[PDB]
């Protein structure tokens, strides 16, 4: 049916500006307005403004002015949104949506972008050692771009596992602990080692934790 | 000082429309008020010398009610965002957003 | 701007109760001719948000029955028949009677549970952190409910601020309880010219505040 | 309601510049409504446009006159002025400044000047001249059912001479004639009144002649 | 070049009557026309702008119509006040740029009034200047057409004199006209009856109205 796809996800340095995508099909381009929501740290929802294909007619949200850029191709069925001059506060899933009396009735799968002036930098990882139930984990600290994974005993050790979100740091580098809930009789007998991956620095670490 | 608008409007094909604003909460004068799109002017009333209609609209824009205006005969390009800006006494500049959406 | 203020922001609730969410709105959304351009959204996790409903009280194609949609003028209510596992998520209101368009704050459908303490855990830097000058102190609450949790670091009985983050996993898929990690991060410096760190945590299911500390 | 005034000299010299000064009243010059211009009417012909200023600072000339034409505006004095280098004869006329409407750069739909030029100044007389300012003369015309009265204003330059009757209060009947040039290249004007013969006793007829370009003013009473 | 002619350059109408003033565009210049009056010795005033809008406050016998090349200012029932010159302008975006026309000149036609003769004698203060000025004066006539004679000793002056006529009153639609006789006091004080001799349509008669010296 009504489908809307944008394009991937994209990290720019700060001052940079780029264009967002969306390929719109199933319905008549142009007899429809194709607006754009910004969605910030997974909460907030904004809405940037919107563009008429038909004839290439444009509003903005006021509170945003110059932030946004909005043009058609529609000999192509594509929306584009430029964003400009983006800073951290610009880190964001900015959504593509189709717009019928006033409501949104079909969105796209939104695109991350993501802002920041870090380098790629892998983690080191630091022991959380235990000192009934005896909680042990993993520090994992200074990582640039996320994702990283952490596994317990490659995949072995899977229940009692919590492993955080990641937080950005004052230095722009994501920090992130995975712990596990395990016996207090086992301390002595059973090594633990937690498994920590960064693809982004093709990083792979094993860290023993020891009581 | 703020205005109000008629908010956002859906119409249909050969329909027609009102656009009004309204400006409360100030003690300035209105002069002229222009309605215009982001590039298109629609009619300027100014108090001293009365209503101007821009030719690309004068087959289908009526100067009222008061300081609006009504269109006929909508088409799907009307779509788009109107301005009613207000130039007050002489400071000025007040502005009202109004969306419009046929088909 | 209108300001759509929403109603609660979050809602534990129980399979099978009924749920209501208000959406309260600055000013009217009615336009000169009696339409009032007020939808309803829902965000799952793993998706991108969809609509429920708008204007009011119209239900969007292939959306269950037991969503529907009432109020007016500047309030408004979403009502959910049944909740269903798959009806959890974030919920927003938002206007387009007036540009430019705002969206509500959000209301996030949680699991309902009983109250449950969470075992609290204090790790100290590791030697090989502080070999390169800076000490990340750990404190670690697990699994308790509600999320309400208040988490206090004294080192020698001074009370932190600032220098702390927090983190805090979703209900978790079998209990539906949470878990937090602060991290208290000090320079090599400073963290070698105290004795005592403290981790003090008041929570629901603890009686009187519990702390776990360690000494340098 | 905006009211306009012109100042300046009234004589120039050639291939010196001309300078004319606009003040508003009854509004701000920085109203974005208007452009703020200058128009021209030499004596006996047509007007002809000069040129405006918008508060923002940009300005369009006549193309003719564009090489020796700067208008400025200040905001803080609510004035705006008129500059005009290397003047001749040919720049002998009534000088107005006036209101215009702005017309925005957005409008793509719009390739005219709507509405038009609403307000004006009285307009000030230069003529561009090197001959030095003589004031006039003033003479009476002394009445001999109905009497009539006036005053000669004689040998002056450049023009203008205005001439009011006691002080203003002096309407009905009042004849001020067009000057004429005269051999000299001096003008040379009457301005006349037709009174009751039954007040000429009583009621007493002061003519008020003003020839601003040589800043003189002459009361000359009237007297059987 | 957009170039605007204006016709006729003289009207003459009696009150309560139909003007119509034309302008016209060497091209077109659709709506884009605005409509002035200028009274003697006034500055402008907009009576119509973008072809056939008058202003606020404007009368209502005054309208404008036409587009293009074509323009039509109609005074639908002519009011005596209405004496002035009346001028269109250009407000397109092509080249000249506000370009005025050349004006047309409306009269107004009244009933035939005999002019009011008066003769006045050199001022004794301007016979110390070394120059004598008698001026004779005619006062709410009309129509303008008249002649003055100047007779020095019944000797025809000739050379000496010169008429300027006032401009058409806005009330009563009159003319008036001085004639100024300037001689040197020699001559002046040589002579001994001075008389100022008017002809006019009104008049059955010619009148004279004179003076002597040492009246
Ligand atoms: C054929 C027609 O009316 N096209 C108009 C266009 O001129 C205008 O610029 C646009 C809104 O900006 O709406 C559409």
């Amino acid at each position: 049916e009504v489908q809307l796809q944008q394009s991937g996800p994209e990290l720019v340095k700060p001052g940079a500006s780029m264009k967002i995508s969306c390929k719109a099909s199933g319905y008549s381009f142009t007899g429809y307005t194709m607006n754009w929501v910004r969605q910030s740290h997974g909460k907030n929802l904004e809405w940037l403004g919107l563009i008429f294909p038909y004839n290439g007619g444009t509003s903005y949200n006021q509170n945003f002015k110059g932030k946004a850029t909005l043009t058609v191709d529609t000999s192509s069925s594509t929306a584009y949104m430029e964003l400009l001059s983006l800073t951290s506060v610009d880190s964001a899933v900015y959504y593509c949506a189709r717009g019928v009396r006033f409501a949104l009735d079909y969105w796209g799968q939104g695109t991350s972008v993501s802002v920041s002036s870090a380098s790629t930098k892998g983690p080191s990882v630091f022991p959380l050692a235990p000192s009934g139930t005896a909680a042990l984990g993993c520090l994992v600290k200074d990582y640039f771009p996320e994702p990283v994974t952490v596994s317990w005993n490659s995949g072995a050790l899977t229940s009692g596992v919590h492993t955080f979100p990641a937080v950005l740091q004052s230095s722009g580098l994501y920090s992130l602990s995975s712990v596990v809930t395990v016996p207090s009789s086992s301390l002595g007998t059973q090594t633990y080692i937690c498994n920590v991956n960064h693809k982004p620095s093709n990083t792979k670490v094993d860290k023993r934790v020891e009581p | 000082g703020t205005i109000e608008t008629t908010g956002n409007i859906s119409a249909e094909k050969g329909g027609s429309i009102i656009l009004q604003c309204h400006l409360s909460s100030t003690t300035a004068q209105v002069t002229q008020v222009n309605w215009e799109q982001q590039d298109q002017l629609l009619a300027i009333s100014n108090a001293d010398l009365g209503w101007h209609i821009s030719p690309s609209f004068k087959d289908r824009v009526a100067p009222g009610p008061g300081l609006g205006l009504t269109l006929q005969s909508l088409t799907v390009n009307d779509t788009g965002e109107y301005f009613c800006i207000y130039h007050t006494y002489p400071d000025g500049t007040y502005t009202g957003r109004i969306f419009l959406e046929v088909l | 701007d209108v300001v759509m203020t929403q109603t609660p922001l979050s809602l534990p609730v129980s399979f099978g109760d009924q749920v209501s969410i208000s959406c309260r709105s600055s000013q009217s959304l009615a336009n000169s001719y009696g339409n009032t351009y007020l939808s309803w959204y829902l965000h799952k996790p793993g998706q991108s948000p969809q609509l429920l409903i708008y204007e009011i009280s119209n239900r969007f194609s292939g959306v269950p029955d037991r969503f529907s949609g009432s109020g007016s003028g500047t309030d408004f209510t979403l009502n959910i028949s049944t909740i269903k596992p798959e009806d959890l998520g974030m919920y927003y209101c938002l206007q387009g009677t007036h540009q430019p368009w705002t969206f509500g704050g959000g209301t996030k459908l949680e699991i309902k549970r009983t109250v449950a303490a969470p075992s609290v855990f204090i790790f100290p830097p590791s030697d090989e952190q502080l070999k390169s000058g800076t000490a990340s102190v750990v404190c670690l609450l697990n699994n308790f409910y509600p999320r309400e949790a208040k988490v206090q670091w004294k080192v020698d009985n001074a009370l932190q601020s600032g220098n702390s983050q927090e983190s805090v996993t979703e209900q978790d898929s079998k209990d539906s309880t949470y878990s937090l990690s602060s991290t208290l991060t000090l320079s090599k410096a400073d963290y070698e010219k105290h004795k005592v760190y403290a981790c003090e945590v008041t929570h629901q299911g603890l009686s009187s505040p519990v702390t776990k500390s360690f000494n340098r």
